[PDB]
Order: C-alpha cells, then structure tokens, then sequence
RNA sequence: CUUGAGUCUCGUAGAGGGGGGUAGAAUUCCAGGUGUAGCGGUGAAAUGCGUAGAGAUCUGGAGGAAUACCGGUGGCGAAGGCGGCCCCCUGGACGAAGACUGACGCUCAGGUGCGAAAGCGUGGGGAGCAAACAGGAUUAGAUACCCUGGUAGUCCACGCCGUAAACGAUGUCGACUUGGAGGUUGUGCCGGCGUGGCUUCCGGAGCUAACGCGUUAAGUCGACCGCCUGGGGAGUACGGCCGCAAGGUUAAAACUCAAAUGAAUUGACGGGGGCCCGCACAAGCGGUGGAGCAUGUGGUUUAAUUCGAUGCAACGCGA
C-alpha cells in the first residue's frame, strides 16, 4: 500500500537458481520472484534467460510500491547475475549502485569433493 | 567490488564497469574454489604443478625465438 | 617494479602511517601481490604484518562490506 | 558436408505466372519425375485460389505462404544425455521451403478427392489461419518459445 | 700447534616450539520484523524443507572451528611438521670483526627420545564436515559412485598407540671436480664491484641398464652404520618382547613356479588430447521391417532333397 521510491533488489544468484528480492532500503522485503516461479524447472531454470524472467515479475510484483530508483546488491556466483541487473534497468528503474555481497569465509569446512 | 553509478554515465558502460571490478577482485574464482574441500595434499599439488608448467612455458618460449619453422 | 621502501631506505613500515598503508590494498581492502606492486620480497613481509596491525586498529578495514 | 561446395542449381521459373517461387512450389509438389502432371495440379489449385477470394493468382499464393512461413524452428543437441532443444533464427531460403512443405504435406492428408481441389483447400485454409499447415507452424512457434532459454551453446 | 670442533662479542631473517589473550569474515542455530509460494538438489529426478509462513531480506544474540588477501618450485624445523594479530617463556641457523680453548672430532649395534592421519582411554566441547547408518535415485544387480540427512570422529586436556608412497622411493660426516639463469637472507668497497648461508631449474665431463643425476651428484674418493641375495607362500605362522585393545616388532618353513622384474623400443588400443576426412551424422527424398508373390538361405522333411559360399566381406551367391 505505502509509497517508497527508494529500493533494494538482492538477487541470489546461485548455480540452480535465482532469486530476485526487492527491499525497500531497511532492508523490508516487498516482494520476490524466483526463476524456479516463473514456469521454469531443472536445467531451464539455471539459465540467464530464466533468471531475467524473474527480475521482470518482480518488478511487477512491487510495481504499486512507485519505486523510482534502486540498488541491485549481487550475491553468488550463478549464471543470472549480470542477466538479472538488465533487466531491472530494461523494466524501468533508475539504478543507483551496483555491488557485490557474495560471502567470502576468510571459516567452515567446505563439502567433500563429488566424484562424478 | 562496490560500483556507484555515477552521474551521466550510461547504464551499458556502468555494467561493465561492474563486471570489470569485480573480476579484479576475483570474486568468482574465490565462490569456485571454495564449494569443495580440497585436500592439503591437492591445493599443494596444484600449486606445484602450476609452478612447473608456467616455468616450463618460459623456457619452451624463449629458445622458440632461437628457433625458425621455416 | 620499483620497490618504494628499498629506494627510502626503510627499517620499519609503521602501520600508522595509514597514507603509506592505503597504496597497498585495493579497493576492496586486500593487500596487493608483490608481483603487482614491485615491492621486495623483506618488505611486503612487513607491509603485510603492518596492514594486520591496522585492521585490528580499525585504521584500515578489513572488507568493504563492512 | 565437412567442405562447403554447394553452389545451388538454378531454377526455371513458372511457365505461366514466371514464378522462380512457384517453381519450386512445383518441385516440391512433385512425384516421381513427373513435371507436367505437377503444374497442372499448382495451376488449378491457383485459379480456384484465386477465383475464391479474388485477389490474384500469384500473391493469393504469396498470403497463404505469410501465415505458413516460420521465423524460428528448434535444432537437437545433446548436452548431458539429454537433448537440448536449440533455438535457431531460419534463414529466408529457407522459411519458404518448409512453408511450402507443410502446405504439401497439410494437403496431401486431407479428404478432398482431387488434389487439385486438395490443394486450393489448404492455401485457402492459410490465408487466414485455419488449416493444418498454419497449425504446424504455431507448433513449432510455441516449441521455441518453450525452449527459448538455451539460446546459446 | 691451529686449519677440524667448540665458546664469547654485535646484529639478521624466520608459519621453529610451548603458554595465554584477542580480531574480522563466514557457516549453523535461537528470537523478532517485512513478505509470499516455493526452496533445495540433479545429467534428469526424488527423498527432504515450506502456507503450523519456508527460502529471500533485515535486526539482535549464542556457539564452535578455521585464519581470504599477503602467499611466492617463499621461509623455518632432525624428521613428523609449522600460516590472522598481540604478549610471555624458549630452541636453532646465519653473517661481520676479532679474542679464547687447543683434536675436545666423525660414525654408531644395543639403548633413549621425537614421530602425519586414523585409532584407543578418561574428562570436556561440538558450528562445519563426515566413516557407520537411514532414505531417494542410478542400475540387470549398485552393499558404490550421485542426492537428502546424519553418529563416532575431526576440536581441547592428559595418557597410550608407533605406523604412512613417514618419498628426494636417494643414511650421516669430510674433501675434491667445467658453467648458465633465478629465488631468499647477511655483509664489505664505490645502480656498480665483491664476499657468505640456504634454495629452484637447465646443463658439461663423468656415471648409469636406460631413464636420468650432474658442485645440493646417482661424478672422484675416505670413515662408520643400516640393508639385499629369484617370484609366490609372507612381513605370513609359531615363539619372545611391547600395547587397554586395534595391533606393532623380531621372524620361518613345507610347498610351488621357471620365471617374477626394471628401463626403453615398435605397434595396437584408450569411455586421452589435437587437426582432418567419408551419404558418417545433420538437412531432405524414397525405401525395407506389415501384405501377396518371386528368389536364395536356415531348419525340418525325404529314398534323395548333390556339393560349395555362410559377420561387415554368405543368403537373385558359384548357377
Ligand atoms: N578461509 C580461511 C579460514 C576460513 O575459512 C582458510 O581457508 O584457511
Ligand atoms: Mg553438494
Ligand atoms: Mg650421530
Ligand atoms: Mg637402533
Ligand atoms: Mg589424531
Ligand atoms: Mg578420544
Ligand atoms: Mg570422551
Ligand atoms: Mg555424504
Ligand atoms: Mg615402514
Ligand atoms: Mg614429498
Ligand atoms: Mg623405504
Ligand atoms: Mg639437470
Ligand atoms: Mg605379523
Ligand atoms: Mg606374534
Ligand atoms: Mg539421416
Ligand atoms: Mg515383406
Ligand atoms: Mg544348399
Ligand atoms: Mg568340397
Ligand atoms: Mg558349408
Ligand atoms: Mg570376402
Ligand atoms: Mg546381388
């Protein structure tokens, strides 16, 4: 219902999935859209196309927000990363910043290695 | 690799100026290594075997200009 | 190359002396390779023990996303 | 092949309506060898096309092959065993070479008695997006809209 | 006696060791806010998690464990090994200028100590990972590989174990014998010219079965120690010693074979790599496989159903 004009996108950009959050700057999440939401499953959903799909709904999904101008905070190494961020700009918004968040242990035992 | 799109630039070259710094920070190759745990016995081996090879191509080059094909 | 503490005659690199410091890590707070920045190889032993001591201090930070 | 060496063979255009594009619709149309039984069954099928909607006799051939013609067909490849579904642009050559083998085929499978009749039913049928030919084409449409996410390799 | 060996003086570099403290990132969990339908995972799935509100995002808290960048065929240590930062205790190496002792040395069976990881005991701790285990797949089967979880264990203290491809598969000490390019750490004289320690690669003579080693030797020699005597049986049995155990250590024989083996060569092959080709795929058109008949074969039958061809490359073939 309220007015913003101000947001955060956080795209969790992971190797099966992303997953595009739009906060608004106190980090209140207004809306979501995934790749796996948006008619995709298994190999089509780790695929940049599918993750600029779902930067397009959820961009509707916050669209009565009236946000004016964003800032997109990447995080993961996923191939939608840089597909999600054109699309943000391509729906309408003014981006602010652009910045990396992806975790980095400088930490916990990572999995074993997968034998395949 | 915190990017400030700054004023009157455009959105295609501020993208790559993303891009650009945060392959400068390596952010990618550092997610890669650390999905698996790599054995002491491996990161040290491949330490080594990157040493080998980077020495070797160095000295297979330089005698490749002491040398014609034709 | 041109390591800058063997041209100055260097005995310490003062982890206070933040303006020397901040030459030395990157954008994103990391030491810089001695392969980059040409320092010597006895120096930027200290160069890195000097910026730890910083970060700790909180004169220097560790990351940028702090 | 694994040598480009393809130069084309030209054509000869309709002998009525100096068509190089409906020569080939002839080709196409054509069985065993036998060139002449071909236009007269191309010719028939155009008058009838053309007195059913009075257009003409060379571009009611022309709209019927609008609504057939494709703009983007799959191609197989495997990746991991499984087949991925390749989206490709068609080139111009050959969006009319498969608009005009699904008319053929569209028609050859119907219930007309002669094939002339056959024929006209169908380029009648495309003109405005009834027929099977059209059907096909959607099809294929819908398939590469489906795949369109691996429009890389 | 002073050259080998050591002592002293000044400094140098170092993840050398033992004790204590502390920092930031990250994972997990706990509580709360926003929010809504998926998340997770895979070659694809499913198990699992989620409308009892997950995942995502934010706030605060708890906890354990490891220290990104620096980081380097870099450093230190007898070896095993050692990596955030700070303090305390402590070992060794090295360099310069002398002074001092005056062969005090080298090696070492037995003996003593140290000795990765796993493992054992007692008491803590337990985030992440993960033998065992459970489920989902995959598969003919799948006691696996893959997925979802997950206990010992991994962490700490004290004790035991005493073994590793504990490898440079190269015992220690000393001397001598062309070079080149680096790394690292001292030092002398004027970026240059030297002189020391440790270390990486290449290469000469020489050596080697060859591969290769090559002043850090596998070269030329000397001192002492350890070990070997064909393959399997077998580092096994029995015995002794050691250990809480798991086991370690020392260590046979009968019997059996005529080889086992190392290095290199030429091929062939690889679900190795690279580059090419072919109706090999792809793009198309028409067929065969169903029907009737023709013809050949197999089989069966027969008195005989003459013999031959019988993957591709026999089967309208000899005919
Ligand atoms: N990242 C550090 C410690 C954490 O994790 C390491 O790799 O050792
Ligand atoms: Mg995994
Ligand atoms: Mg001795
Ligand atoms: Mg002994
Ligand atoms: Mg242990
Ligand atoms: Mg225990
Ligand atoms: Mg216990
Ligand atoms: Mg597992
Ligand atoms: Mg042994
Ligand atoms: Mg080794
Ligand atoms: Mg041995
Ligand atoms: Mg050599
Ligand atoms: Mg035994
Ligand atoms: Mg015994
Ligand atoms: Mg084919
Ligand atoms: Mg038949
Ligand atoms: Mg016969
Ligand atoms: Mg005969
Ligand atoms: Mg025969
Ligand atoms: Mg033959
Ligand atoms: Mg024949």
């Amino acid at each position: 219902r309220k007015q913003v004009s101000d947001g955060v996108a956080h795209i969790h950009a992971s190797f099966n999935n992303t997953i595009v959050t739009i906060t608004d700057r106190q980090g209140n999440a207004l809306g979501w859209a995934t790749a796996g939401g948006s008619g995709f499953r298994g190999s089509r959903k780790s695929t940049p196309f599918a993750a600029q799909v779902a930067a397009e709904r959820c961009a509707d999904a916050v669209k009565e927000y009236g946000i004016k101008n964003l800032e997109v905070m990447v995080k993961g190494p996923g191939p939608g990363r840089e597909s999600t961020i054109r699309a943000l700009n391509a729906a309408g918004f003014r981006i602010t910043n652009i910045t990396d968040v992806t975790p980095i242990p400088h930490g916990c035992r990572p999995p074993k290695k997968r034998r395949v | 690799p915190v990017i400030k799109v700054r004023e009157n630039e455009p959105f295609d070259v501020a993208l790559r100026r993303f891009k650009r710094s945060c392959e400068k920070a390596g952010v990618l190759a550092e997610v890669r290594r650390r999905e698996f745990y790599e054995k002491p016995t491996t990161e040290r081996k491949r330490a080594k075997a990157s040493a080998v090879k980077r020495h070797a191509k160095k000295l297979a080059r330089e005698n490749a200009r002491r040398t014609r094909l034709y | 190359k041109f390591c800058r503490f063997t041209a100055e005659g260097v005995q310490e690199i003062d982890y206070k002396d933040i303006a020397t410091l901040k030459n030395y890590i990157t954008e994103s707070g990391k030491i810089v390779p001695s392969r980059i920045t040409g320092t010597r190889a006895k120096y930027q032993r200290q160069l890195a023990r000097a910026i730890k001591r910083a970060r700790y201090l909180s004169l220097l930070p560790y990351t940028d996303r702090h | 092949p694994r040598r480009r060496v393809i130069g084309q063979r030209k054509i000869l255009p309709d002998p009525k309506f100096g068509s190089e594009l409906l020569a080939k619709f002839v080709n196409i149309l054509m069985v065993d060898g036998k060139k002449s039984t071909a236009e007269s069954i191309v010719y028939s099928a155009l008058e009838t096309l053309a007195q059913r909607s009075g257009k003409s006799e060379l571009e009611a051939f022309e709209v019927a092959l609008e609504n057939v013609r494709p703009t983007v067909e799959v191609k197989s490849r495997r990746v991991g065993g499984s087949t991925y579904q390749v989206p490709v642009e068609v080139r111009p050559v050959r969006r009319n070479a498969l608009a005009m083998r699904w008319i053929v085929e569209a028609a050859r499978k119907r219930g007309d008695k002669s094939m002339a009749l056959r024929l006209a039913n169908e380029l009648s049928d495309a003109a405005e997006n009834k027929g099977t030919a059209v059907k096909k084409r959607e099809d294929v449409h819908r398939m590469a809209e489906a795949n369109k996410a691996f429009a890389h390799y």
